[PDB]
RNA sequence: AUGGUGAACUAUGCCUGAAUAGGGUGAAGCCAGAGGAAACUCUGGUGGAGGCUCGUAGCGGUUCUGACGUGCAAAUCGAUC
RNA sequence: UUCAAAUGAGAACUUUGAAGACUGAAGUGGGGAAAGGUUCCACGUCAACAGCAGUUGGACGUGGGUUAGUCGAUCCUAAGAGAUGGGGAAGCUCCGUUUCAAAGGCCUGAUUUUAUGCAGGCCACCAUCGAAAGGGAAUCCGGUUAAGAUUCCGGAACCUGGAUAUGGAUUCUUCACGGUAACGUAACUGAAUGUGGAGACGUCGGCGCGAGCCCUGGGAGGAGUUAUCUUUUCUUCUUAACAGCUUAUCACCCCGGAAUUGGUUUAUCCGGAGAUGGGGUCUUAUGGCUGGAAGAGGCCAGCACCUUUGCUGGCUCCGGUGCGCUUGUGACGGCCCGUGAAAAUCCACAGGAAGGAAUAGUUUUCAUGCCAGGUCGUACUGAUAACCGCAGCAGGUCUCCAAGGUGAACAGCCUCUAGUUGAUAGAAUAAUGUAGAUAAGGGAAGUCGGCAAAAUAGAUCCGUAACUUCGGGAUAAGGAUUGGCUCUAAGGGUCGGGUAGUGAGGGCCUUGGUCAGACGCUUGUUGUAGACGGCCUUGGUCUUGCUACAAUUAACGAUCAACUUAGAACUGGUACGGACAAGGGGAAUCUGACUGUCUAAUUAAAACAUAGCAUUGCGAUGGUCAGAAAGUGAUGUUGACGCAAU
């Protein structure tokens, strides 16, 4: 039900000695074996996560944070990203452009993955056939087919 | 030619109701079930096929003696020489370089 | 169960105290592309298993069915 | 020996679908289907399984990308922009 | 043929391409095939001896 | 109107399994050959795609407005589908 | 359907025997799931039911029958249900079920009132239910009842829980060796914690291999025909669970180094990230020999037992082929804006706690020995008479096995095994009917409408237009052949590339015996073979390393068993897809693009649906929708390439 690749990556537990794998939305230009980072002192390089404030202008990311803490709830789909289009250093906030064109300021501290995500341009290729809707639409939800209310 | 029937109570063919026809002493044609067929066991790393390790049902095998179940190597039973071959190179040239690490920065830090 | 083709060990097997019956069989088997001979098979039941020594020349039997102990009860043919 | 004269893989559907869905179809999977350079073995051996994923036969390296292309055109000057934003960082 | 040692390798390769595909119709059509190309073969062999002499 | 029962039939979704002879057509991809200076184009093989097709098992039922129509049947039987 | 006999007061129907048929193995055959509940089997019996009858019964009265450590339920969890802590609700109760709950047991040590407390190391999962075709520890064969069996008898196994030793390995290099390596050797310390594997798994297509069955040669028996012929026809010739040795693709390892690129599948992938080649390792599906096990089963000859029954006995053997059907498996390839389950459980690795030597301590995931495996189901039908449709009602109900021939074929048609011969009957057999048919000449003139029937209708060769979304239309339209006998040609597999001396002629038979040359035909009498066979020969006893001629071409020679295709003569009262089987075709017009779906019981449609196109709302302290509230929810295990409304 999703168009985008997911990612299964191992984070070591430093309070206890155990792993704790995560699933984050595949960013295209990520492969397994990968040095994910996670952080304030991160690099900038496409799949590590920073929050918005660490970043200068003209960085596009995906995946950030409403809030600082929900753990990504914007540009979630395939072949989406929000663009830095300036700081607020004053009372710590930055404002994005959402995939939508919508203008939106946020916090400096919410974080968020650099890169766009994997699986765009799937919107592309038409459906052609109503069986390939159905085995879409198998795994969704019931929403379809979808019948006119004037018949 | 003779025909079989089912011994079991299940009417249904699946994967656990596989049936193999025998040539009984009896001279009759019997039906004997097959139990569902074992898979080898797989490296943790390269996901492939691992040799020298006995493959059986997980249950039975408590049953097999450990010479089918441990090579005389390190990570014997869960990876396979390649993936342990290299997991050696892995951990003997990143240590090596810690130390690479560690002896530049004393040198630079002391001459700052 | 399995079938073990050593002399010495099969004695020790006899009065390994376990032991309680034993059967021996005779059958007129052919050979080769010549003339047929006697060919028997000693049997010996134990707990859990039940061993078996055969043997394609009666010459052998003679020595080894007198070494069988008295107090093994043998269920001739 | 061309068997086909214009619509090579697309002419599976037989007449149905309409000429300009079936030719927008048959341009995707054209590079759907096709067989990739790999950026860390350089072999032929790059195909496309399930929706973005891209693995590699050999050295089983698989890389995220588009969904019917390796590196999508409209993400291919992304890390383009970022690594040309990387060095203002440091010098 | 290839392990009977009368041939090479290389020409192996060049019957093995146009077997997969056609011109290649039975075991009689290929046997005489193989012996005009290793005829041809030692043609120009036997005259690439004299003409150098 | 009040209060209870019903998806064992059928309506829809999910989980779990099960079933679908035999032929036709012939896509990519691949191989060989030919043409030409190139671009590239034709010939001959494989290849099995294709919510394709003729057609049994199965699912519905178009027509005879056949049979029956106080019936074998509160809707079934036969042929043609 | 018919004949005869038996029983019976009472036979078109009961039984038996003899014929004639049918289902034709996608059964009218064998077993089951749900359902039924004793219909199962025996005795006796006909007032009632079996729309005729009936001494017959799925009926009546009386009784018998279902045996489990291994087959299942038991256990796990899926979609989902639901109890606590909580929050609503006057309330019956509703929400959620890990969320605003301080929610648990657990190994080491203490021991010697410590019973088990206590002092530390600890881990935190976080009710329960929920799939007798989802996962699941372990068994088969022979035989035996009136009715039971993978359950009973006999024989032969394996698994789990527990207790104890015996034997082996280990050790003063105290917790093993070998191989360069993949790894191996029956054993060959080891906790908390962490990690990994199995369970665990899409569909389709072709290919390889295995099993069951099919076809068939030799031989050992029986049965059938025999007016004539047929080394003829049918039939038996079988081997289990479990165990030892051994065996494959795939994959990996050592040497070596590549263009004059080479290996290679039906299907073009691979190779300096190292091929081809040479040599090895591994999983053991499967298969082979052996044990079980030939004393078992099967086919046959003599013995005589009103009987209860057996004994003596023989064989139960050696093969071959295949696009053969069913099925299993392996390496693959195609498909996706579907890439195609979870947990219990079991094992392994990292780690190093803890303990340990030889006067012996471990080793009970080495071999052997001892004990136990509780409860519940097991009979029968499973269907035009055992289930549901008021009935024994042509209706409906899930699934495994499935032979021979013609034939593409699980199509139609006939038959072998098996099972029925059952559904009221007798005589003439009027109209009118129901179901099959045939009609001289014309031919749709009939009818609202060629509605119903009819014609072509299989296969091979030739040939095929308008239009088009270039893929189709298109087996378009339209032509030529098809039987039988005797031939011709083509399409493969497996072996062999020499002569003279030499060594083994690892069969060395042969002449002598040496001495295991022995059993077999209660000691001995003395009688027999030595199983004619280990051990050495003076030897005539079709594979060869060495030299020679010169070794090569032409390529040859020997065996084997399949069908497919094409062609040539002859032949038949010109018949040949001879029965069955099986497309009418073309010019157009209206309309829905197509596949698909609905008014299950009068409308299958140009109606709905479908892809495509466009618009609208929404950046979650949200958009749409539910609830009586809630600390409630659906989208949402979601994020603008998304959800929702059109």
């Amino acid at each position: 039900g999703r168009g985008a690749p997911l990612a299964k990556v191992v984070f070591r537990d430093p309070y206890k000695y155990r792993l704790r794998e995560e699933i984050f939305i595949a960013n295209e230009g990520v492969h397994t074996g990968q040095f994910i980072y996670a952080g304030k002192k991160a690099s900038l390089n496409v799949g590590n996560v920073l929050p918005l404030g660490s970043v200068p202008e003209g960085t596009i990311v995906s995946n950030v944070e409403e809030k600082p803490g929900d753990r990504g709830a914007l540009a979630r789909a395939s072949g989406n990203y929000v663009i830095i289009i300036g700081h607020n250093p004053d009372e710590n906030k930055t404002r994005v452009r959402l995939p939508s064109g919508a203008k939106k300021v946020i916090s400096s501290d919410a974080r968020g993955v650099i890169g766009v995500i994997a699986g765009g341009g799937r919107v592309d290729k038409p459906l052609l056939k109503a069986g390939r809707a159905f085995h879409k639409y198998r795994l969704k939800r019931n929403s379809w087919p979808k019948t006119r209310g004037v018949a | 030619a003779q025909r079989v029937t089912f011994r079991r109570r299940n009417p249904y063919n699946t994967r656990s109701n596989k049936i193999k026809v025998v040539k009984t002493p009896g001279g009759i044609l019997r039906a004997q079930h097959v139990k569902k067929l074992a898979t080898r066991p797989k490296c943790g790393d390269c996901g492939s096929a691992l040799q020298g390790i006995s493959t059986l049902r997980p249950r039975q095998y408590a049953t097999v003696s450990k010479t089918h179940k441990t090579v005389s190597r390190a990570y014997g039973g869960s990876r396979c020489a390649n993936c342990v071959k290299e997991r050696i190179i892995r951990a003997f040239l990143i240590e090596e370089q810690k130390i690479v690490k560690k002896v530049v920065k004393e040198q630079t830090e002391a001459a700052k | 169960a399995r079938e073990i083709t050593d002399i010495k060990q099969f004695l020790e097997l006899t009065r390994r105290a376990d032991v309680k019956t034993a059967t021996v069989k005779i059958n007129k088997k052919l050979n080769k592309a010549g003339k047929p001979f006697r060919q028997t098979k000693f049997k010996v039941r134990g707990s859990s298993s039940l061993y078996t020594l055969v043997i394609n020349d009666a010459g052998k039997a003679k020595k080894l069915i007198q070494s069988l102990p008295p107090t093994l009860k043998v269920n001739r043919l | 020996a061309k068997r086909t004269k214009k619509v090579g893989i697309t002419g599976k559907y037989g007449v149905r679908y309409g000429s300009s869905l079936r030719r927008q179809v048959k341009k995707l999977e054209i590079q759907q289907h096709a067989r990739y350079d790999c950026s860390f073995c350089g072999k032929k051996t790059v195909k496309r399984g399930a929706a973005g994923i891209w693995t590699c036969s050999c050295c089983k390296k698989t890389v995220a990308g588009g969904a019917y292309t390796v590196s999508t055109a409209a993400a291919a000057t992304v890390r383009s922009t970022i690594r040309r934003l990387r060095e203002m960082v440091e010098a | 043929y290839r392990d009977a040692g009368k041939i090479d390798k290389h020409l192996y390769h060049v019957l093995y391409k146009e077997s997969k595909g056609n011109a290649f119709k039975h075991k009689r059509a290929l046997v005489e095939h193989i012996i005009q190309a290793k005829a041809d073969a030692q043609r120009e062999k036997a005259l690439n001896e004299e003409a150098e002499a």
